[PDB]
DNA sequence: GCCGAATTAAGCAATTCGTAATCA
DNA sequence: TGATTACGAATTGC
């Protein structure tokens, strides 16, 4: 054994329960180690001495402090101390479950206890000693004392790994395939062993080909095998019978790989293979444990996840495999759903989103064009990834609308050169992506020959390789290692649980380091509380530069500054009238001095109260702040590694990981505000929000109306700490390093939680960026204090506000200059919303640009702009209604399925249920589906829209609009015209037009 | 009593009117799995697959549900041992006699009680292999259970591991009690008081309780 | 599945049986159990209740106004007293018919109710009648016991019991006003009685009968009367000097009576009652400024604005009378009850209850009256918004604000002394 | 002979849309 | 036959 690096940890569920570690050595040998797995309980000395059947094993945990974290209300300054005890504690281990009446620390798992008490990291490299290891099988050892076996740690080293990526393609005639009728046509495998050899092979069913066709296929280069023992993986195309295909699949799936990666394979591919194998033959896929004492059969099982919102309700479903050999069966579908946010989660959409590049035209003419891609066209890395995917791609989408077939492909040393059967396009730079294929699979299966078989083989091998491309694009290995290290969880459990579970390992380590146990006595009562502050925008259109200033990790920093934890709450003082309130305030200011105790005013808990003050102690660091410090350190580390990245893939991966750690840090506060959690603290969450509101108001007051003149900067108010007096200077005049001739004034316009928008009376961006950097430095040095910092985000040009959370602008980053391309930014508008339309977005974009251009030119005689916009809109909608040239894809909306509804009538759930009842393919409990509005083709224009949800129809991949059906344009037109009207300034003509067309009264902001 | 004809064995399904709005779909779901299912000897005999479709549904209040028939010697109606040999029926009789106090008994049948319908989720089973016909029955089982739950007030599920996700397999909410199987080792069924809870729930929903000692045979 | 679930379900069913005869605590427990049951079992036959309108008509029928015929079975007669009506349940709080609210009751009455509930569990609900601080038993029902022994141990506990009558009949007799008068004379009770309830042995339903006639009477003037420690009952006289009885002052406001007017009245053999069901601020100010400026409202009662004093504090402290501030620490250690009561209870509420102020109006006056204090004592005050002062009762309370602050400072610097 | 295995849940603020309930 | 308001649900922004 000696040097081992860990890969996975997994459990056995037989008569005797064990825990397994899979590891590899430097040379490439795999080693399994088996441990006994116990149930862990924590008790006191008095309880330990009184256990009638003595426990199997107990270990001394030392002296520990137990604190009651219940929260009670107090009407006067006579506050009782928190119930605290100090006692010897024992950690007992049981072979079987036992009920102990007064056990503590019951929210943590057994695997976490194993790891933390044994001092073992799930993803570390160790130098084991064979003195504590006994060999029970070739490649499998048994350990009885893991504490001493893993005592020595060594630096990390690299090891080889093995992968299998697979795809299947099944025959179907009229609908989704069925296992009892429809056979399997193709099976494609990409295979990587421990020696680094990459092999690609596709197996074709020959039972649906004529004998002459088989003979000509063999003459063309394929291989025909009649038995399992005469297959070589070095041949790309092999044709055989269905039984031999399934036997080869069974042999491949039973191997001890490291990763078996599939896209929606647990619900379709593996299930279909298993069921068809069991139907044609009686065989089964058998997994064995490393000690060869437990054997199981493959059977996918379902995990249903419910919601924590009202009426609970099921909200997600996931499918998993039940192997016990150490292999990780990964489904990219679930990972991508839980990771990113898209309109559709089909493979084509994800490929289009991930693999895109900018191409330069080199040739024209005939029915084809030639594109080139290089680091001089898009960015550093995108061309390389596109060339990587183009090795097996077949169809390319140009301009997000055209679908084209690849004729020739060349992979240059830097980029790519492709030839596509595309019409002539009059530009120079275009966009290319990998997306849909304009083929009819049902028609191809209807008339099946050799050429169609080979084409489907190409499509299937590409589908198999997309799994590897996406596996490398999303960096699953790096994320897995980071999560296993930080969360203290096995490699197969990192992407399965939410925040309430992944913060338990660090919490347990922190509690053991601080020697603290937290207990609760009475029930938890929930009250509403207020959130962040959002300012009302002062005007819609600006035509001046706007500077954005943003805090860094506002809520975790508030928690650290105030030391907001459930165990550091001295008390809450309340008052029902002004007399007692004044008495309490006078006494409270002197019983609890400011430097050590922090007092927070809050909105009252109950209607009959007029005050509420919460006191927090700062002598001993709390528990939540240390968790937040850990996660903040991790985020800083990954940001630092992002700053040094060069390629696009690494930048994307590191950005995702730093975002993940930020979300976890915020989730800790959210849990502190969550009722069914063990860290519930109403006062802490209220205080965090109150301090946040105070800080935003302080920054806005200081920045609103600030003047930079000569080399000095004058703020609006006194730079005084809004909580208590301190030793800082409070002078509102500061000396700058900017040129003397500058003279500018600053005004505040908008803000949300940790953000302030400041308008500067200038137009150039270089000067604005210089002033922004100097102002940020001054604010950090003189205005703020302790662990509060702000950042200069960007410069916004042509800023347009519509509501409190809807704005569009052009962005210049902090490291940018005037001669640089801006970035169009939309926030909350009807272009990022996933439920609006595609027609709506194009119309709104073109009309916004036209309106901006018209206002730039400027006529506005009396109401010229309004008349022109309304007339153009009327013409466009009338033309669209008459021509009906727009396809159905521009009229499709998206929605997610779930069963979390008050009342069970609920048209949405009824629609999805009826679809499932009348169709082969089923929509699951966490799936997104397309739908549109369809009405009979004989109806005329409708004025009064009475029932809209009765016209909703689900659009699947094989939907063709009937000859007696039409898109119900009135809903879309109504929404679009309402949004257009809300932008303009005239009212009378807009209302007249709306009433003339739809017979309703427009709503206005 | 109506009748429908199917392609394969038993070639005929006779059903009560209360099962009218499911039968057609059932046929379309049975003609595609019958050929594979009838390749093996099954408990029960094919002729006794659908003999619980004769019972009415408009006067039922409680459903007691298993997961598959007895591995050997299945009679078609769930939870019946005519010679009083099977362990599950013996243990359910013991518990119910302990609750009701009757001491002298020689058999117990759940199909005699009024307002109680016994059901099997999977309607067939290979001899000696529990849960060996799940893939064949999935759609039929889901459809028939959903139809039953539109009439009864309380659903009693026997088997913790098998019925863990019963709420996902049903659309409309209904009262659900999930407990242990009678034939479970680690004696869990003895300390089960599900029948009293069923009676309490029924009387809470303005429904008559169940005479649980009516099923005894002397 | 477990036994704890079984007992939770049984408790939920029991609470669902008795919902109209319930209080806030029972409602909270019922809603918590309903939520738990719905969460555990995904569906429960009962849903959460928020209004809970208490009613008594389930056990009573329409009041008779004509002679009827009776004959079979023994009859139990119970008179109906005059006053407010309260409902009591098994281990629950006070509830009022139609306007159920937490009403304060004497500690001895609460102890008697607790002991009578602990004696036997066969009691559904108890109907209590109140008449100017005279708590009287009105009605008691039981499906197992009889309304004889329950009143027996209620009497032996120490709380008075109405003289229920038992009668027997063989022949077809006619019940009319003559028999009502005979029963009233046989009662030999000077308290005002409205109706007589006649029940049969075995039947749970109770049926009342009442006799009255319509009349019109003039109103001359208003005068208040004392019965206790600064508590008032109003009374209006007529030209002939006949005595009228009314439920409460709120009845006077709801009747919208005017000075020197004539109103309808239900008159009987012995006494008569004014009829209600004939804006609010106009009447509430007219009544007081007609009876006098030195008047203010304490719920259903009227009160002066008297100067009060240290006796007005020491009377309710259950301590020996004294006027020396130094000695005010001695007797505190003599009685454990007094020291415990003063330690647990606050300071502001102590001065509030000593002076007999109302709760809502006093608080809404204080919350808009700025104070300046020093060493936990009030030294300056001013008013900021006088909207509440538009209420004359607020002005009446404001009148004795100096005595209020004086007793407040006395309380604070004596409680400082005695820790 | 005829099952069951311990457990796996962040907050509020603001907008937009449809449908049901209530008011002249 | 309309105006107006209240509620739930879906989504995005912090
Ligand atoms: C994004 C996000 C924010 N918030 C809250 C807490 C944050 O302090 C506050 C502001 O949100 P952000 O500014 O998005 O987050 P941040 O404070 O971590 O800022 P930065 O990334 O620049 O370090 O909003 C949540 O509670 N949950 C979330 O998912
Ligand atoms: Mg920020």
């Amino acid at each position: 054994s000696m040097d081992v690096r860990c890969i996975n940890w997994f459990e056995s569920h037989g008569e005797n329960r064990f825990l397994y570690l899979k590891s590899r050595c430097r040379n490439g040998e795999t080693v399994f180690i088996r441990f006994p797995h116990y149930f862990y309980y924590v008790v006191t000395d008095e309880i330990y001495q009184s256990l009638s059947p003595p426990p199997f094993n107990a270990r001394p945990m030392g002296k520990m402090r137990t604190i009651d974290i219940d929260e009670t209300i107090s009407y006067n300054l006579d506050i009782k101390d928190r119930k605290c005890s100090v006692a010897d504690m024992w950690l007992i281990e049981e072979p079987k479950k036992r009920s102990i009446q007064n056990a503590t620390m019951d929210e943590f798992f057994n695997i976490s206890w194993f790891y933390i008490s044994n001092g073992i990291s799930p993803d570390g490299c160790y130098s084991l000693d064979e003195q504590y290891l006994t060999k029970i099988n070739n490649g499998c050892y048994h350990c009885d004392d893991p504490r001493n076996c893993f005592a020595k740690e060594i630096p990390r080293f690299d090891i080889p790994r093995s992968y299998l990526f697979l795809a299947i393609a099944c025959h179907f005639d009229k609908k989704f395939p069925s296992v009892f009728i429809n056979p399997i046509s193709h099976t494609s495998y990409c295979y990587i062993d421990l020696s680094g050899k990459r092999l690609l092979f596709t197996l074709i069913n020959e039972e649906m080909l004529t004998e002459q066709e088989i003979q000509e296929a063999v003459d063309r280069g394929c291989l025909r095998i009649q038995s399992l023992m005469e297959m070589d993986y070095e041949r790309e195309l092999v044709l055989c019978s269905e039984i031999v295909l399934l036997r080869i699949a069974k042999q491949l799936l039973e191997l001890t790989f490291d990763y078996v990666v599939t896209f929606n394979g647990h619900n379709f591919d593996l299930r279909y293979i298993t069921n068809r194998l069991e139907l044609l033959t009686g065989e089964k896929i058998i997994f064995r444990s490393p000690d060869k004492k437990e054997a199981v059969h493959l059977c996918i099982y379902e995990r249903n996840q419910s919601s924590h919102k009202g009426v609970c309700g099921m909200a997600n479903t996931t499918f998993h495999v039940n192997n016990n050999n150490g292999t990780i069966f990964f489904d990219l579908y679930s990972f991508i759903q839980k990771s990113e946010k898209l309109d559709s989660y089909k493979l084509d959409s994800i490929s289009k989103n991930a693999f895109s590049c900018m191409g330069k035209v080199l040739n024209r003419g005939v029915r084809e064009m030639t594109f080139i891609g290089d680091d001089t066209t898009d960015a550093k890395g995108k061309a390389d990834t596109f060339a990587k995917v183009l090795t097996t791609g077949n169809y390319v989408t140009v301009d997000e609308d055209i679908i084209c077939k690849v004729i020739r492909k060349d992979i240059l040393e830097n980029g790519f050169k492709v030839v596509l059967s595309c019409p002539t396009l009059p530009n120079d730079i275009y966009k290319l992506s990998f997306g849909k294929d304009d083929i009819d699979l049902a028609q191809m299966y209807k008339d099946y020959n050799l050429n169609i078989a080979l084409d489907m083989a190409r499509y299937c091998i590409h589908d198999a390789c997309l799994c590897q491309y996406l596996w490398e694009y999303y960096g699953v290995e790096t994320k897995t290692d980071a999560g296993a290290a930080t969360y203290v969880l096995p490699q197969s459990m990192v992407f399965e649980y939410r925040a309430s579970t992944i913060i338990k390992g660090p919490l347990l380590k922190l509690l053991l380091e601080t020697k603290t146990i937290l207990v609760r006595s009475e029930t938890k009562q929930k009250f509403p509380y207020e959130g962040g502050k959002v300012f009302a925008p002062k005007q819609k259109m600006f035509s001046n530069n706007v500077l954005i200033f943003d805090y860094n990790s506002l809520y975790p920093n508030v928690c650290i500054f105030g030391n907001l934890s459930p165990e550091t709450l001295v008390g809450v003082v309340v008052s029902t009238n002004r007399l007692e309130e004044e008495i309490n305030n006078q006494l409270l200011l002197q019983k609890y001095p400011p430097p050590r105790y922090i007092t927070v005013h809050c909105e009252p808990r109950l209607p009959n109260l007029i005050s509420e003050i919460a006191i927090f102690d700062r002598s001993i660091e709390g528990t939540i702040p240390r968790l937040l410090r850990t996660f903040l350190a991790e985020r800083a580390r990954y940001k630092k590694m992002l700053k040094q990245a060069t390629s696009s893939t690494e930048k994307a991966i590191y950005d995702s990981m730093q975002y993940t750690y930020k979300i976890v840090a915020n989730s800790v506060y959210g849990l502190m505000g969550f009722r069914n959690s063990a860290l519930y603290s109403y006062a802490s969450a209220k205080s965090c929000t109150s301090i946040g509101r105070r800080m935003i108001l302080y920054l806005e007051s200081v920045l609103n109306g600030a003047e930079l003149s000569n080399g000095m900067l004058r703020f609006a108010n006194t730079l005084s700490n809004p909580f208590y007096m301190d030793d800082r200077d409070i002078n509102p005049i500061v000396k700058t390093s900017l040129p003397i001739d500058y003279r500018f004034r600053f005004r505040s316009v908008y803000g949300d939680t940790d953000s302030v928008f400041t308008e500067i009376d200038s137009q150039d961006v270089d000067k604005s960026i210089e002033i922004a950097k100097e102002l940020e430095r001054l604010i950090n040095s003189r205005v703020l204090f302790n662990n509060f910092k702000i950042e200069f985000e960007a410069v916004y040009k042509n800023l347009i506000m519509q509501s409190k959370k809807k704005y569009t602008t052009m962005k210049y980053s902090a490291s940018s200059n005037s001669k640089s391309v801006p970035e169009r930014i939309n926030k909350g508008t009807s272009e990022t919303r996933r439920d609006v339309s595609k027609f709506h977005k194009n119309m709104i974009k073109t009309y916004k640009t036209r309106l901006s251009e018209m206002l730039s030119e400027g006529r506005m005689n009396s109401n010229q702009v309004c008349i022109d916009i309304l007339r153009s809109l009327e013409t466009d909608l009338r033309s669209e209604f008459d021509s009906r040239s727009s396809p159905l894809e521009l009229f499709m909306l998206s929605r997610m399925h779930h069963s979390n509804y008050k009342s069970a009538d609920n048209p949405n759930m009824y629609l999805v249920t009826e679809y499932n009842k009348n169709n082969p393919e089923t929509i699951e409990l966490g799936e997104r589906y397309y739908f549109a509005y369809i009405c009979p083709a004989n109806v005329p224009w409708t004025k009064k829209l009475v029932n809209i949800k009765t016209y909703e129809t689900i659009i699947d991949r094989s939907f063709k609009l009937g000859s007696n059906q039409r898109i119900f344009y009135e809903v879309y037109f109504k929404r679009l015209t309402s949004e257009i009207v809300n932008l303009l300034d005239n009212k009378v003509l807009c209302i007249s037009f709306f009433q003339r067309m739809f017979g309703s009264r427009p709503t206005f902001y | 009593m109506n009748s429908v004809t199917i392609s394969h064995a038993p070639y005929t399904i006779t059903y009560h009117d209360d099962w009218e709005p499911v039968m057609s779909q059932l046929v379309e779901f049975y003609n595609e799995v019958a050929s594979w299912l009838l390749r093996d000897e099954t408990s029960p005999i094919p002729d006794k697959f659908f003999i619980q479709l004769k019972q009415p549904l408009r006067n039922k209040r409680v459903c007691v549900c298993g997961i598959d028939p007895y591995p050997k010697d299945g009679t078609g109606v769930p939870f019946e041992s005519p010679n009083f040999t099977k362990k599950s029926i013996k243990e359910i009789a013991s518990s119910i006699s302990r609750l009701t106090g009757v001491i002298d008994y020689k058999g117990y049948n759940l199909n005699i009680i009024d307002g109680v319908i016994p059901w099997n989720y999977y309607l067939s089973c290979k001899l000696g292999e529990t849960k060996s016909h799940a893939i064949y029955w999935d759609k039929i089982s889901k459809l028939l259970l959903q139809h039953i739950t539109k009439h009864v007030s309380v659903l009693y599920c026997l088997g913790k591991t098998d019925f863990s996700n019963i709420r996902a397999k049903l659309e409309s909410p209904v009262t659900t009690i999930v407990g242990y199987h009678p034939a479970a080792r680690d004696h869990q069924f003895e300390k089960d008081r599900s029948f009293e809870i069923i009676n309490v729930l029924l009387e809470l929903d303005n429904k008559t309780p169940i005479n649980w000692a009516q099923g005894f045979i002397y | 599945t477990s036994s704890a679930d079984l007992t939770n379900l049984k408790e939920l069913l029991s609470l669902y049986k008795s919902l109209r005869f319930s209080d806030s605590v029972a409602i909270e427990k019922y809603n918590s159990l309903v939520e738990w049951g719905t969460s555990t079992y995904w569906k429960i036959g009962v849903q959460k209740v928020t209004n809970v309108e208490t009613s008594i008509s389930d056990y009573y029928d329409e009041v008779k106004n004509k002679p009827f015929n009776i004959d079979p079975g023994y009859y139990i007669f119970l008179p109906v007293y005059f006053g407010s009506v309260f409902i009591y349940s098994k281990g629950k709080n006070m509830v009022e018919l139609g306007s159920g609210n937490s009403f304060q009751i004497p500690d001895e009455i609460r102890s008697a109710c607790n002991k009578v509930l602990d004696s036997d569990n066969g009691i559904d609900f108890l109907r209590f009648v109140l008449l100017n601080n005279r708590w009287i038993m009105e009605d008691a029902i039981s499906k197992y016991q009889s309304p004889v022994n329950i009143f027996k141990l209620a009497s032996e506990y120490g709380l008075n019991i109405p003289n229920y009558l038992e009668i027997e009949i063989e022949e077809d007799t006619l019940f009319d006003d003559e028999l009502y008068s005979i029963m009233e004379r046989s009662f030999d009770d000077t308290f005002p009685k409205i109706s007589i309830s006649y029940i049969k042995l075995g039947e749970l339903k109770r049926q009342v009968v009442d006799f009255f006639k319509f009349s019109f009477m003039y109103i001359e003037s208003i005068k208040v009367d004392r019965i206790g420690d600064n508590i008032f009952i109003p009374s209006v006289i007529t030209k002939s000097g006949k005595k009228i009885l009314v439920k409460d002052v709120d009845h006077l406001i709801r009747s919208k009576v005017r000075e020197h007017t004539f109103v309808k009245v239900k008159k009987k053999n012995t006494f008569s009652i004014l009829y209600d069901y004939d804006t609010r601020g106009e009447v509430i100010k007219r009544i007081i400024d007609t009876i006098g400026r030195d008047y203010y409202v304490n719920g259903k009662y009227f009160s002066k604005v008297g100067i009060a004093g240290l006796k007005q504090l020491t009377n309710k402290l259950d301590i020996n009378e004294c006027a020396t501030v130094d000695e005010l620490v001695d007797e505190i250690n003599k009685s454990g009850t007094v020291k415990r009561k003063i330690k647990n209870q606050s300071v502001f509420d102590l001065s509030r209850e000593c002076l007999g102020y109302p709760e809502a109006d006093f608080i809404t006056l204080v919350n808009n009256m700025r104070f300046k204090i020093e060493n936990c004592k009030v030294v300056n005050f001013n008013i900021e918004n006088t909207n509440c002062l538009n209420n004359p009762s607020i002005e009446t309370i404001y009148g004795n604000f100096n005595q209020f602050v004086s007793i407040f400072n006395t309380v604070t610097d004596v409680k400082k002394r005695l820790f």
